RNA sequence: GAGCGAUU
RNA sequence: UAAAGUUGCUGCAGUUAAAAAGCUCGUAGUUGGAUCUCUCUCGGCCGAAGCGUUUACUUUGAAAAAA
């Protein structure tokens, strides 16, 4: 069965990159989805989707730019403290001038930089480059 | 053509594709050449877009303008019904003609007698002209070819959808990009038809050769 | 191939995917007002019916279930609703 | 006719009364508004001069306003200087239950006393000439949200004059932007 | 796929967008429930008073009429079988199985297929116990299961 | 591509392919640089400017490269809109 | 020209 | 001990090099689809009292032998 739904729409995201496509379907969607599809684009690695609102679950429709090269998620979601996270840039991001690892904390769902702006820690959900 | 009005088809060359036939395609359709095809109709035919066509030959009309040496420009063709057409084209243009068998290694082996570094390459059948098509992607070349409903699409850029398999319709068709470059260019003028007929580009069939020459 | 426009199919290629398959799911079946010549009254009947529909008022077999689709009896009439 | 919950009525709701009495004494549908009443009522300034009636009723008897919904409209913008009057139910809010949160979580909050579902609510309610068919929800470059209602076909030149209106009356209730478009079929 | 098969179909139901009746319908929520009751009364299960109401009356969902499900309605009028039907048509399967077998002793199909049933019925019979439906000592039991259903 | 100071440090800076966005690295042998002329509205001859597109060669092994030449065309307006 | 390669 | 990504949580393998149980059911274990934006009283705005349906998490603070 279906146990992950970000998981799912991230590996239809990077697999539709690959292949140079311009838009993709995810479905189901997901507030989670939404917020994290909502921080690749502050960044300018998607961007605009839209909802798509069926009674059940509801779909979404991403455009892509082509500027993705990998969007992935860590399973399962580890606590991450605020000294720890260095650790985790250090193995999943590229290179200390790029990358962002993806976390859902008490303030909300941001990114590393943003949660050592506000000093919190929380949840690893993914990351992208 | 942009939605000019200059550059619009009109009716002869409607009267023109028609009596060539070049609507007609096969039984065949693949499915990147799925876009230039209008309707299947009974009995399996496909039926090609007219209008779709001749916006395809402007683009590459004007892709070929674009060169400024007319002689960069390669014209090929392996099959005995487009020998005529590219010959007359090269002749009446200034291109580089390469009719009957192609020689692997032309763009690559650069030691041989007939090495060439073409800046476009025009093909009458992707799948009969399939050996320049390959070498193209050795020396980035651009290539325009004159496709089918059936036809692989790797490796080109422009594809003209017309009917390829008569004689009649390849001959029209290298005689209206023929004509289209010459306009273009501001050679020959778009207000009165063209000196030379479609005719020329035929291929001569030696049967209808030795008809003629006991007509009289 | 590498360009669609997944949010505006066309009307044509959303009557050919299957039915949950399409953006938003919609069902093929409809509701329909059968009319035997033998008696007045109008019947609504569903498609694809799984019971033989008997006329109330006079206790006539409108029509017959099936696998896919229940077929009418013969000489009945009907007409799709909205 | 008016009864408002916080018991004060106002000048406008005052006229809209008295027009309400006027359609009971001069029309057919005595019966109906003799048995009805509503509870409020607002205007509102959309689309650059245009005004715009806000009537909330009650919502035990809204279903029972639904019959008359189309003749009373007319009546009322006949009565009325040209406006947009538009009826709406009204929908009580409940706050989210929170860890602080004291013993108004005594009972456990009905899923119909939320927020998203009294906005779709007011939504359906507010074109209630038209129906709904779809939804779509665009998430622009900056953040910003934009919402798309699909109306029915059938019904297009009934409401479709007071496409304007219904996105001014939404914003200034939800407070979101949303824009009404027409499909051609399914 | 299937819980006790290797079948994956996606044979189902897709229910509209719209969840308004439609206008055609002249039928009022309360002639619904009226309709509901005479053929609960008849001997129907709800399902089978669903399909006869989408079949010969025009009701497509009659949640969407009358605002709660046939269930729900039959529990409050109080016309409502003490064990839920699902359950009763897997018990009787089992039995119609188990009487089978008795007479044909070397059918090792018909020993699969009664261990099967049994498994279904006992995840079933579990989450029932879960939701307080059943009480907390109903047990399946070969020699009840005749008397059971 | 620069360094604090602003000053910019590079070898050069590589083109990428108009379809796709990515990189046309060094030894890709595949990809094409076309060109295709502008003409004039009131005449239809070879006016002097024309417009590059750039594809890589993956997309031209894909065989996407007509359809990819094509959109471009159309938004530029070399290609009729209603084609 | 084809294979990481022996090689073809 | 590192080298050993040859014990692999990070981070290994299981068609042919070592390797997936003959097949199915099934308890424990592991994992699990969408959805919901502080309070009266009593005393001097604060003080007492109930908080929180409770946790997990994260950020604080206190207590934490030296070497
Ligand atoms: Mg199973
Ligand atoms: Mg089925
Ligand atoms: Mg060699
Ligand atoms: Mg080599
Ligand atoms: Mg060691
Ligand atoms: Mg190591
Ligand atoms: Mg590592
Ligand atoms: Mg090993
Ligand atoms: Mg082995
Ligand atoms: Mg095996
Ligand atoms: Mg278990
Ligand atoms: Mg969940
Ligand atoms: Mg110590
Ligand atoms: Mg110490």
């Amino acid at each position: 069965v279906r146990m992950n739904v970000l998981a799912d729409a991230l590996k239809s995201i990077n697999n539709a990159e690959k292949r140079g496509k311009r838009q993709v379907l995810i479905r189901p969607c997901s507030k989670v989805i939404v917020r994290f599809l909502t921080v690749m684009m502050k960044h300018g690695y998607i961007g605009e989707f839209e909802i798509i609102d069926d009674h059940r679950a509801g779909k979404i429709v991403v455009n892509l730019t082509g500027r993705l090269n990998k969007c992935g998620v860590i399973s399962p979601r580890f606590d991450v403290q605020l000294k720890d996270l260095e650790k985790w840039q250090n193995n999943l991001l590229p290179s200390r001038q790029f990358g962002f690892i993806v976390l859902t904390t008490s303030a909300g769902i941001m990114d590393h930089e943003e949660a050592r702006r506000k000093h919190t820690g929380g949840k690893i959900l993914g990351f992208f480059f | 053509s942009g939605a000019l009005d200059v550059l619009q088809m009109k009716e002869e060359d409607v009267l023109k594709f028609l009596a060539a036939g070049t609507h007609l395609g096969g039984t065949n359709l693949d499915f990147q050449m799925e876009q230039y095809i209008y309707k299947r109709k009974s009995d399996g035919i496909y039926i090609i877009n007219l209008k779709r066509t001749w916006e395809k030959l402007l683009l590459a009309a004007r892709a070929i303008v674009a060169i400024e040496n007319p002689a960069d420009v390669s014209v090929i063709s392996s099959r005995n019904t487009g020998q005529r057409a590219v010959l007359k084209f090269a002749a009446a243009t200034g291109a580089t003609p390469i009719a009957g068998r192609f020689t692997p290694g032309t763009f690559t082996n650069q030691i041989q007698a007939a090495f060439r570094e073409p800046r476009l390459l025009v093909v009458t059948d992707p799948r009969a002209d399939h050996q320049p098509l390959t070498e193209a992607s050795y020396v980035n070349l651009p290539t325009i070819a004159l496709c089918n409903t059936d036809s692989p699409l790797r490796y080109v850029d422009i594809a003209i959808p017309c009917n390829n398999k008569g004689a009649h319709s390849v001959g029209l068709m290298w005689w209206m990009l023929a004509r289209e470059v010459l306009r273009m260019r501001g050679t020959i003028s778009r207000e009165h038809p063209w000196e030379v007929m479609p005719d020329l580009y035929f291929y001569r069939d030696p049967e209808e050769i030795e008809k003629e020459e006991q007509a009289a | 191939p590498l360009a669609k426009d997944l949010l505006h199919p066309s009307p044509e290629e959303e009557k050919r995917k299957h039915k949950k398959k399409r953006l938003v799911q919609s069902p093929n079946s409809y509701f329909m007002d059968v009319k035997c010549p033998g008696c007045y009254k109008i019947t609504t009947v569903f498609s694809h019916a799984q019971t033989v529909v008997l006329c109330v008022g006079c206790s006539t077999v409108l029509c017959q279930p099936t696998g896919g689709k229940a077929r009418l009896t013969e000489g009945c009439s009907f007409r799709r609703k909205q | 006719i008016v009864k408002p919950n916080g018991e004060k009525p106002d000048e406008f709701e005052s006229g809209i009364s008295q027009a309400l009495l006027e359609l009971e004494m001069n029309s057919d549908l005595k019966a109906q508004l003799r048995e009805l009443n509503i509870t409020a009522a607002k205007e509102i300034e959309v689309g650059g001069g245009r005004k715009a009636i806000i009537i909330f009723v009650p919502v035990p008897q809204l279903k029972s306003f639904q019959k008359i919904q189309v003749r009373l409209v007319r009546e009322l913008e006949k009565k009325f200087s040209g406006k947009h009057v538009v009826f709406i139910a009204q929908r009580r809010i409940l706050p989210k239950p929170t860890r602080k949160s004291r013993t108004k979580n005594k009972q456990k909050r009905p899923r119909s006393r939320t927020l998203t579902a009294v906005h779709d609510a007011i939504l359906e309610d507010l074109v209630f000439p038209s129906e709904i068919v779809g939804k779509r929800i665009r998430v622009k470059l900056d953040g910003s949200r934009l919402i798309k209602v699909h109306l029915d076909k059938a019904q297009q030149n009934n409401v479709e004059h007071k496409v304007e209106t219904f996105s001014g009356v939404y914003k200034k209730l939800t407070g979101k932007d949303v824009n009404f478009e027409f499909p051609e079929f399914q | 796929g299937r819980m006790h098969a290797p079948g994956k179909g996606l044979s189902q139901s897709a229910l509209p967008y719209r969840r308004s009746v439609p206008t055609w319908l002249k039928l009022t929520s309360d002639d619904v429930k009226e309709q509901i009751y005479k053929l609960a009364k008849k001997g129907l299960t709800p399902s089978q008073i669903g399909v006869i109401l989408r079949d010969s009356h025009g009701v497509a969902q009659v949640r969407f009429v009358t605002g709660n499900k046939i269930l729900r309605i039959l529990k409050s009028k109080g016309l409502a079988p003490d064990l839920p039907e699902d359950l009763y048509h897997l018990i009787k399967k089992a039995v119609a199985v188990r009487k089978h077998l008795e007479r044909n002793r070397k059918d090792k199909d018909a020993k699969f297929r009664l261990i099967l049933i049994e498994s279904r019925i006992h995840r079933l019979a579990r989450y029932y116990k879960t939701k307080r439906v059943l009480p907390p000592n109903w047990k399946y039991e070969s020699s009840t299961a005749s008397a059971l259903v | 591509m620069q360094n604090d100071a602003g000053e910019f440090v590079d070898l050069y800076v590589p083109r990428k392919c108009s379809a796709s966005n990515r990189i046309i690295g060094a030894k890709d042998h595949a990809s094409i640089q076309m060109n295709v002329a502008e003409v004039d509205k009131v005449t239809g001859r070879f006016n002097g400017q024309f417009k590059t597109y750039a594809i890589c060669g993956a997309i031209r092994r894909m065989g996407e490269s007509d359809d990819s030449i094509l959109r471009l065309a159309k938004a530029d307006g070399i290609v009729s809109k209603n084609f």
